[PDB]
């Protein structure tokens, strides 16, 4: 499967997953909203924003 | 990566001060970073932080008001504007770059800061004499205390350097006064007492003052007492 | 959100260190730890529970669950001693929260409990119009002591200061405790007690003004 992983608002990258979903996380820290994003589907922390989606390219 | 903080040394109670912290080695502007400081033997205490931008600070209750964060991108360097000091405020402060979840992935060396109002003082000295309440299974402990001396440091030698065995000095406490004490302690031979001097030697080259303090034992003579004791 | 670390943890070494940060719902919030040597800044050891950033041994590894975040360090080494720190990121607050910090010993020699000497305030000193108690604690290890002071059978706060132990040349450890009293404040109990903890024992030194 591919997915995106560029961190925050850098410039989109992509890459290939042996897993079916990929995620988008955010979360505050003292820089501001930051955002993850790789393959699979993660649990995160209680007030942190998680997306899981099944399609590629999916986790913009 | 690098972080050197500058900017430390002695202030006044109710004086100012500015920290810096030089940055090199990475896109400092990308970075939130974060003042922590460390008092003498004590934990960590974050102070402040501030975002890349500088858009957005962050502050420690004990420190509101009275600090202020600011960053320069042009100069790759953060400040930290400490005002209406306290004694509290003794401590190493540190530059930390964070990361993720404000983790501090780099520290710098850090810039002492020593809060008080004194002025260059030698110290006092006093004998911490041997009785039966020091001479325990037949080896007393003796020893100097030396009080109310600043800035640091002080150095003790015994016998002028030939008495090392048994010999420990400790670290000094910066005291609410705003001055320094410490002790110096020696074991020996409880029948030695009789017959072998003590005499601290205590060095404090900021003053220019050396004092020798003979440190005998304690006579439990009432013939031989004074009235201010 | 008070987070309790223990003061101090010895490990023979082989053996494994669990080192704790204690919190209500600590499980719910994001636990980092710091490894600090004496005249060192702190190196970040664990990030997010249990990441290790690159360059830290697998010996160090973080668990966080319900309300307790462990460091536990395997197989420790003599080059593992220091103090560890535990900080909390939570995603709904803006403090940084740091534990008070755990002295790890890694046991070289034989645990030893401090002999307690108890100076009064000297004969010079008190005809300076000052008085110091001087509590010295020597040969002890691990070089951790808590020091709590008395006059008569109640406790006394002000006018305490405790230095952090030191090594000395023998390689125990030796700590020093001052209280700073009046000359009148002296005179006035029938007695002054140093009480030294030392791995859950206290040793207790009494003296009095008119002995
Ligand atoms: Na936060």
């Amino acid at each position: 499967r591919i997915c995106y992983n560029h961190q925050s608002t850098t410039r989109a990258t992509t890459k290939s997953c042996e897993e079916n979903s990929c995620y988008k996380k955010y979360w505050r820290d003292h820089r501001g909203t930051i955002i993850e994003r790789g393959c699979g589907c993660p649990k995160v922390k209680p007030g942190v924003g998680i997306h899981c989606c099944q399609s590629d390219k999916c986790n913009y | 990566v690098q972080l050197q903080e500058s900017g430390g040394g002695v202030v006044r109670p109710g004086g100012s001060l500015r920290l810096s912290c030089a940055a090199s080695g990475f896109t400092f502007s990308s970075y939130a970073m974060s003042w922590v400081r460390q008092a003498p033997g004590k934990g960590l205490e974050w102070v402040s932080a501030i975002s890349g931008s500088g858009g957005s600070t962050y502050y420690a209750d004990s420190v509101k008001g009275r600090f202020t964060i600011s960053r320069d991108s042009s100069k790759n360097t953060l400040y930290l504007q400490i005002n209406s000091l306290r004694a509290e405020d003794t401590a190493l402060y540190y530059c930390a770059r964070e990361g993720d979840y404000d983790s501090m992935d780099v520290w710098g060396q850090g810039t002492l800061v020593t809060v008080s109002s004194a002025s260059t003082k030698g110290p006092s000295v006093f004998p911490l004499a041997p009785s039966s309440k020091s001479t325990s299974g037949g080896t007393a402990a003796l020893g100097c205390l030396v009080k109310d001396y600043f800035p640091e440091p002080v150095t003790v030698s015994w016998n002028s350097g030939a008495l090392t065995s048994g010999v420990h000095t400790f670290p000094a406490v910066l005291q609410s006064s705003g001055l320094y004490s410490l002790s110096s302690v020696v074991t020996v031979p409880s029948s030695s007492l009789g017959t072998q001097t003590y005499i601290c030697n205590v060095n404090h080259k900021p003053s220019n003052t050396k004092v020798d303090k003979k440190v005998e034992p304690k006579s439990c003579d009432k013939g031989l007492e004074v009235l201010f004791q | 959100s008070v987070v309790t670390q223990p003061p101090s943890v010895s490990v023979a070494p082989g053996k494994t260190a669990r080192i704790t940060c204690g919190g209500n719902n600590i499980g719910s919030k994001s636990v980092h730890w710091y490894q600090q040597k004496p005249g060192q800044a702190p190196v970040l050891v664990v990030f997010d529970d249990s990441a290790r950033p690159s360059g830290i041994p697998e010996r160090f590894s973080g668990s966080n669950s319900g309300n307790t975040a462990t460091l536990t360090i395997s197989r420790v080494e003599a080059g593992d001693e220091a103090d560890y720190y535990c900080q909390v990121w939570d995603n709904n607050s803006d403090d940084v929260v740091f534990g008070g910090g755990t002295k790890l010993t890694v046991l070289g020699q034989p645990k030893a409990a401090p002999s307690v000497t108890l100076f009064p305030p000297s004969s010079e000193e008190l005809q300076a119009n000052k008085a110091t108690l001087v509590c010295l604690i020597s040969d002890f290890y691990p070089g951790a002591v808590t020091v709590a002071w008395k006059a008569d059978s109640s406790p006394v706060k002000a006018g305490v200061e405790t230095t952090t132990p030191s090594k000395q040349s023998n390689n125990k450890y030796a700590a020093s405790s001052y209280l700073s009293l009046t000359p009148e404040q002296w005179k006035s109990h029938r007695s002054y007690s140093c009480q030294v903890t030392h791995e859950g024992s206290t040793v207790e030194k009494t003296v009095a003004p008119t002995e």
